[PDB]
DNA sequence: TTTTTTTTTTTT
DNA sequence: GGCTG
């Protein structure tokens, strides 16, 4: 199939659909739109559950509301025949911004001990020395609009934990907001300054030895040589230290997405970490420390012993899957 | 002009009776018009009458449609209104629109066909026609006019029938007068003709002789051989046409000079056709294979045969049947039906061969109940012949033909005529 | 040593005559290596001869590959070269590599079998 | 009260003995309760004993459901604990809960069937039952009362058995004396009787004669014709009852006055039932169709038949097997079994016709092995009679009826007798 | 389930006597579980008995462990209780646990072998085996089933075998001397016995005769009807026992006084057993239904049947295979296997009928190949007799019984013997 | 890949 | 604020 002509043609077809957004990362092409078949959600007028994925072999449209799933060619044949004509004809035709300052953000180590966010991060049991890698704000939409304007229409004051991300050079290129309130648009709001920014927290703090890669930036604070991808593309390539990285995810043996990521990592021949002999039962290392009384150096003891690679990693995954 | 077409379908009896039988859902669009026409077609199928606005927007529109489709159909139905237009201009404009849409659909279909065939196998979307049948689709799209041609009326079409009679535009005469006096002018175009001889009795000497006669009569002949190579069949044809014994071409009693001289003497004659011999492995060619061969010959060599001679009907395979059957009755009957369908589709006289039963071996007479492979083959054949040269006719270089089934005439008129075989030259000569 | 195996399949004849009937697509990683071997195998099946670099670049362009796969295959084809070595170490090294790959595939298959059984 | 039910399934041997045989997986929930019961049922099927808490935990750890389901099952198992209770309150409450859940599932399935049948065809999600079996499903929702009937005891229950011998309401007498003699009082309700004759020997003349004889004996007869029109069967019945030949009706030798007089004379007689003839297209009626016909006859026409007649079972459609899926044997056996089930359900004498094989045609004797479409039909039929006609018998206006399967008596006695079929009047007469 | 295994090792001697033979430190874990098992093994080695909790704790105090391992072992030892679970489930679960842990260890071992093989010869360890040891390593981990019984020895156990020769408790006499003669003492418990014949020959007659004969011997007989009603079969049993007739029951020749007198006289007999007749719809029952029926019968009444008669295996429905999932050779054999398993579980003599194909419905003899359903039924069967009736036999009222499959005795010693079948009384009479 | 019914056909 | 096969 021809992917780029599908991306070009799909865009115009889905451009007519309302709530049209171009979810284009550095390596994928997706289009978000309201589904034209069902009108998406009747109750929520602002939901766009129709999606187009063009990064595969064939660009396919999938609706998460009415379970419509089709190729772009069938979509064009059924709904846009004038666009469908040229689409099938054209087949024969071819065949950086750096965060220099953080306004209204105060670092946690220079804050007073009676601050309510200090009580929360003490309840999260972060060690004190990591407190100079964390900021706090009350004007998070104002801060984001100071960095990337236009994403927040109204700058209502929201207290959020600032999580600046530095490169190997140590320059801040993105920042993540942890939601202090239980009610929020998102638990982790990642904001980039330029679209090719690194999404791996704390790359500047990597020393010699094995590099442990986790899922949470707060989870990496207990870990020596602990960095954390903030979702995004989850690209192993964009992740450095490929010869010596350690792939640590959250402890969830019955969760299908976690074992899907484990299978993707172990089929790539990577060094994946396994919780199959863990004395603790919590989902993440921070939850293990907070709820099961675990101290960090026991955890530094367990993982190093159970580091796995290749075939003996696969058999472990086989027993950790269920 | 979809709106006008729909409006005058709803609000005009004459226009409806004129244009409805030629209407198809693949002409309007991929939106509201197609859905409205689907509603109208469903109503007409269910009740045999043109729906009204109430039937469209109440009895039919309340169906399984999305919001956008529902809104489009509602707008289109509300927009329908009767307009005074002449019922000669409406029909002509509708015919032009239908022809344009048929051409557009054919162009899109052939584009897809080319795109699919460009892809490598295992993803080639089977049941989709090959690139060879692009022109036939376009030709079909061209002839999409609104003319009533359903069958052959007896009283309304006697002029064309008389033209066919006087022209005799179905007969292909033989070179043998004996085979012309029993067929009343030779074999017909869309027919399946069969020879039954036995084992090493004929059954390919006869087919080669018929091919040679048709070649001398200017016809294009296609010899599809399943049991013999192309070279041996061509050698039999050379023995027939060059008046040289089949052994002489093997031992070496014929020089290259006289061979080339005879070939060039035949070439200079304007009354000589083209004979093309194609071999297939025994049991590995069906009617679809023959159609592919015909298309390849037409495209590459510009060869459209008028005579197709299959060396053996019983060692082919059935295109319709997918799992091989140990029952020879059904398989051979299916093969014969497919071959006759190919013959009537291509308007080519199709000759083939059939094996007789062991009981008929060394039997002075062979009845139709001596057919070996299947009893359905004699039912589908238009003309069968039996070769019964047992022992004495061989000493006299004779072969007796019985005429077991004759659809060109009465088989009881000239049942036996004692053909003059010559096995060295591989030919039939009369006893006039 | 997948790159060496491909290079001496393309640029060498005795090595090709000795090792080709035993090579299989499952012996190569799912990256550029397997796709390049697929192109080579398809060319050999279609023309009964070892393809050249131009043939494979033509086969790559006439292929249904994604951008990442296309880039990887093109880079691997560019990296191929005829390094002069001995036709007694190459054959044994290729045999060792094929045996190791077969053992790896068998281990993965039995792990999958054991995972399937417990369901 | 699912927790109590599970807890007393675990910690009560007496409770498990009565409730278990009836407990089913569709009576608890779509979450933790169903998963826990599936664990318990798997353990019971694997070890034939009630699992303990440790066994349930072990099975839970060796399970593949997700984290939410695992946590729910773990909490439910941890909450299970025996309580001081009494067998009666628990059995009655469990019966109420099971009945309520059965009713809820039945009404949910009824709504699903209604919302599925109201869909355009080819998109109706086949394998879903049609609306016709909407009430029957509800009838299954009411037949759940923890009171399964163990069976009939020979010595304990013999007064009730003896009050079934002089009742004789099961047997429906014929009108011919020979048929009553061989069947020892006539056919019985809830049976399947069959006529085997061949092609154009009888076998619908006999059915019409039986229908007329039953109609004269104050019976409600439902003739169902799968291969003939409602007026042809009614014409046969008219010829039988009015003693007027079919030729006379065709040739107009009977006047309207005589026809009216005979019909009114029959009407004024008290000893006469009602005959209703219904026609279905071949292969377009089954047991469910006949039950729907019975319901609409009872409601609309207040007609309750006892002598339901089906012209040919082989021409009917199975209500369980998809068409042309299984061979003739399985399909015909299933059709006959379903017809017998219908007959026992409505307590009617069911009469049918069956073809014989091609080898039995024009033969002086017809054996049971000559049955055409299935060998299971004789096995699933209460009585069968073979109709045999030869040239000598035809010249004598007689037919030989052979008792092939006689379940009401000994077939060896009176195996072959000669009926006096009169083909003009469509009537069977005796020779005694 | 390491905690359960350790608890039942310490606190259960029966569990320790079947699992300790097959137990290793590698099977459990690398943490507290392995240390606890090592303590148990050390204590049992030093002192040949199962340790107690106090002794285990004293040994743990004596033994040396690091702080973490000491705490883990103390916590694990604290968690040990009797918990009397089922023995069969416990041994099956521990066998599964041992097998899965052994497979995991073998996979890790072969992965380590492969990793060591790739190392240079200087770096590689000589203790690890070569790659050639991969297969057998994976095979010894697939032969760790829990089975200490090796079997008979024929020279070390001939006394026990001779004692087993004297155990004739499996035999059940027939009440017919010829059947006992040909079965060497009657049928045996837990066996599938079949009585096959054609359609309308007396299969159910023979089944009811066997039921009556077993009833008169004091056995408990469970008759499961699949076609006839409960009262109809009980009528045949009454005709056999009271010995009057079948027609006389329906013709009123029996005065209630006589019926009551005969029933009470049979009640007075102390040699009479109990008979329960259960009817099921065609294609709606199997051992799964039969086991629930058995449990309900045992609960409701003191009835544990020694003889179980199934009206027909074919009419029965398989447990796992659906109604029409597979062909006859499979589901019929599956039903036969399920019935034999039910019989061997209940230790009861199982009788059933079988149909014969049309090829032997009118033949003087019937062979084993003439089985209408799957030929796997004459593989699971044990005493498959056959009933053959002809015109000469029916004249003398003497059905012929041919010994078709005789597992108890010699099939050919008395191959064909005549019976004295009385069809009116539904009784088999021996001939002397 | 076997298994079983029924039919139709054909070959020996 | 994303999520398919
Ligand atoms: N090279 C030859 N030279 C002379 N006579 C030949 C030669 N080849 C075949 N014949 C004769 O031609 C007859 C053989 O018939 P053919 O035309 O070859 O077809 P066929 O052999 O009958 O078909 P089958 O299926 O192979 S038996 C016999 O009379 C042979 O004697
Ligand atoms: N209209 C008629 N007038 C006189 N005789 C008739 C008429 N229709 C039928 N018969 C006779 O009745 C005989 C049997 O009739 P049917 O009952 O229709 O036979 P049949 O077995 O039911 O036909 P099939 O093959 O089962 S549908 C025929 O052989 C005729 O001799
Ligand atoms: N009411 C009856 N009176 C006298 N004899 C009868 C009666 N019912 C059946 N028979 C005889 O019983 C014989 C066979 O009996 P059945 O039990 O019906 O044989 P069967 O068909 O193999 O058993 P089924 O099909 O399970 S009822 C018939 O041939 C009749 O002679
Ligand atoms: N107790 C016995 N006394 C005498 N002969 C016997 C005895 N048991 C079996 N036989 C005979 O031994 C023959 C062979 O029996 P088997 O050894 O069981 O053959 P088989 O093939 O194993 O039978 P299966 O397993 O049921 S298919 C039978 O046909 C009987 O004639
Ligand atoms: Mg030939
Ligand atoms: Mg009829
Ligand atoms: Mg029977």
């Amino acid at each position: 199939s021809i992917p780029w002509i599908d991306n070009e043609f799909a865009y115009r077809a889905l451009a007519h659909l309302p709530k049209f957004t171009q979810v284009n990362n550095s390596s994928t092409f997706k289009l978000r739109f309201r589904c034209p078949v069902c009108g998406d959600s009747k109750t929520d007028q602002n939901k766009a559950r129709g999606w187009y994925y063009g990064d595969n072999n064939e660009g396919n449209i999938h609706c998460y509301n009415c379970n419509y799933h089709a190729p772009i060619g069938i979509y064009l044949k059924e709904f846009e025949p004038d666009l469908y004509r040229e689409y099938i004809f054209e087949i024969r035709k071819e065949k950086k911004k750096i965060i220099k300052s953080l306004p209204s953000c105060v670092r946690l180590d220079k804050l007073a001990e009676d601050h309510p966010i200090i009580k929360y991060v003490k309840a999260r049991c972060i060690p004190k020395d990591k407190w100079k890698y964390l900021w706090f704000t009350t004007e998070w939409p104002k801060l984001v609009n100071s960095i990337a304007p236009g994403t927040y229409k109204k700058e209502i004051s929201e207290p959020r934990l600032v999580i600046p991300i530095y490169n190997a050079n140590g320059k801040a290129e993105s920042f993540q907001g942890r939601a202090l309130k239980k009610d929020a648009p998102q638990k982790y709001i990642t904001i980039e300054a330029y679209p090719e920014a690194t999404k791996i927290y704390g790359v500047e703090r990597v020393k010699d030895g094995d590099v442990y890669v986790l899922e949470g930036p707060i989870d990496s604070l207990f870990i020596e040589n602990g960095i954390a991808i903030t979702g995004g593309q989850l690209d192993l390539e964009v992740v450095p230290f490929k010869d010596r990285r350690v792939w640590v995810l959250d402890n969830e043996p019955r969760h299908p997405d976690t074992i899907k990521r484990m299978t993707k990592l172990v089929d790539a021949g990577e060094r994946v970490m396994f919780w199959d002999k863990s004395p603790w039962k919590s989902k993440d290392v921070n939850d293990m420390i907070r709820k099961e009384g675990a101290t960090p150096e026991q955890i530094m003891e367990y993982m190093k012993n159970n580091i796995a690679q290749g075939l003996m990693a696969k058999m472990r995954l086989s027993k950790y899957a269920k | 002009m979809v709106e006008i077409i729909l409006s005058h379908l709803i609000f005009d009896q004459a226009y409806f009776s004129k244009v409805w039988p030629y209407m198809d859902s693949e002409y309007f669009e991929s939106g509201p018009a197609k859905n409205t026409f689907k509603l109208i077609k469903s109503h007409v199928n269910e009740y045999h009458s043109v729906p009204s606005i109430n039937a469209l927007n109440v009895a039919l529109e309340n169906s399984s449609f999305t919001e956008t489709e529902y809104s489009g159909v509602k707008t289109l139905i509300s927009k329908l209104a009767d307009s005074p237009e002449d019922h000669s201009w409406l029909v002509k404009e509708t015919e032009k629109y239908v022809q344009q849409r048929a051409m557009f659909n054919a162009t899109s279909k052939i584009i897809e066909i080319q795109t699919n065939a460009e892809l490598p196998p295992e993803k080639r979307n089977k049941k989709m026609p090959d690139v060879g049948a692009i022109p036939d689709i376009m030709r079909q799209a061209l002839s999409i006019s609104f003319d009533s041609y359903v069958g052959h009326d007896w009283m309304d079409d006697y002029e064309a029938r008389w033209l066919s009679y006087m022209n005799k535009a179905r007969k292909v005469p033989f070179k043998l007068r004996i085979l012309n006096k029993i067929t009343k002018g030779g074999a017909e175009t869309g027919t399946l003709n069969v020879l039954m001889a036995g084992v090493n009795v004929g059954k390919s000497l006869g087919l080669c002789s018929l091919a040679a006669d048709y070649l001398q009569l200017g016809h294009n002949v296609l010899y599809i051989s399943m049991e013999m190579a192309e070279e041996v069949c061509a050698k039999r044809i050379d023995a027939n046409m060059l008046d040289v014994s089949l052994d002489d071409i093997d031992d070496g009693h014929i020089s290259y000079a006289e061979y080339k001289g005879k070939m060039e003497k035949w070439r200079e004659k304007s009354t000589l056709g083209r004979l093309i011999v194609k071999q297939y492995p025994t049991g590995g060619a069906d009617a679809n294979t023959f159609r592919s061969l015909l298309n390849e010959l037409k495209l590459k060599k510009n060869f459209v045969p008028t005579i197709i001679i299959v060396d053996y009907l019983g060692i082919c395979k059935s295109c319709r049947i997918r799992v091989y059957s140990e029952n020879s009755y059904t398989t051979v009957k299916a093969i014969a039906e497919e071959l006759r369908a190919l013959a009537v589709e291509t308007e080519t006289v199709l000759w083939t061969a059939a094996q007789v039963g062991k009981q008929a071996w060394d039997s002075s007479d062979v009845n139709m109940s001596d057919i070996a492979e299947s009893a359905g083959l004699p039912a589908t054949a238009d003309f069968m012949l039996a070769v019964i040269e047992t022992e004495e006719l061989a000493a006299a270089e004779q072969q007796l033909i019985k005429q077991i089934k004759s659809r060109y005439g009465d088989k009881n008129k000239w049942n036996k005529f004692l053909m003059g075989v010559q096995k060295g030259n591989q030919k039939w000569v009369e006893i006039e």
